[PDB]
C-alpha cells in the first residue's frame, strides 16, 4: 500500500465514431460520409506509453 | 505521392539540425478548395443533372 | 432481400465483437421515395386514371 500504483487498461473493444466530413473523389465530386471505426488495445503497455496516461 | 515527398522532404530539412525528434507518420487531412470557389464547383455537377 | 442481406451483414459485422447481443428479426418497414419526387410519383398514378 501507497508504494505501488495500478493503471487499469480496458481490454474490451472500443468504438470510435467519425463525424460528417467532405472527401474529394477522382472527378472532384464532393461526398458526405458518416463512418465509425472499432479498435482494441493490443499492447496495453505500449498503448499506455504511446497514449501517455491511457487516455482514450 | 505528396505524403511521401513532404514526409521525405521534411526529414531532409531537419537532417542538418541533428535534433532528436523522430517522425512517426505524415497523414494528410484535407485539401478542400477555397470556400469562395466551392459554389461553382458544385454547379458544374448540377449542370450535368440539368442536361439530363 | 434487403432485410435478409442487412440481417446477415449485421450479424457478420458483429461477429468479431463477441458481444452478447443476438439478432431476432429484421422486419423491413418502408422504402418510400424522397418527398421532393413523391409529388411526381403520385401524379404518375393519377395520370393512369386520367388516361383511362
Amino acid at each position: 500500500p501507497f508504494i505501488e500504483t495500478v493503471k487499469m487498461l480496458d481490454a474490451r473493444i472500443q468504438t470510435m465514431d467519425n463525424q460528417a466530413d467532405r472527401f474529394v473523389t477522382k472527378e472532384k465530386k464532393d461526398l458526405i460520409v458518416d463512418s465509425y471505426i472499432k479498435w482494441r488495445i493490443s499492447d496495453f503497455s505500449r498503448y499506455y506509453l504511446a497514449t501517455g496516461g491511457g487516455d482514450i | 505521392v505528396i505524403r511521401s515527398d513532404t514526409q521525405r522532404e521534411l526529414e531532409e530539412t531537419i537532417r542538418p539540425y541533428d535534433m532528436g525528434i523522430t517522425l512517426l507518420d505524415v497523414n494528410f487531412q484535407a485539401a478542400r478548395p477555397p470556400e469562395e470557389v466551392k459554389a461553382a464547383f458544385d454547379d458544374a455537377i448540377a449542370a450535368r443533372e440539368n442536361e439530363q
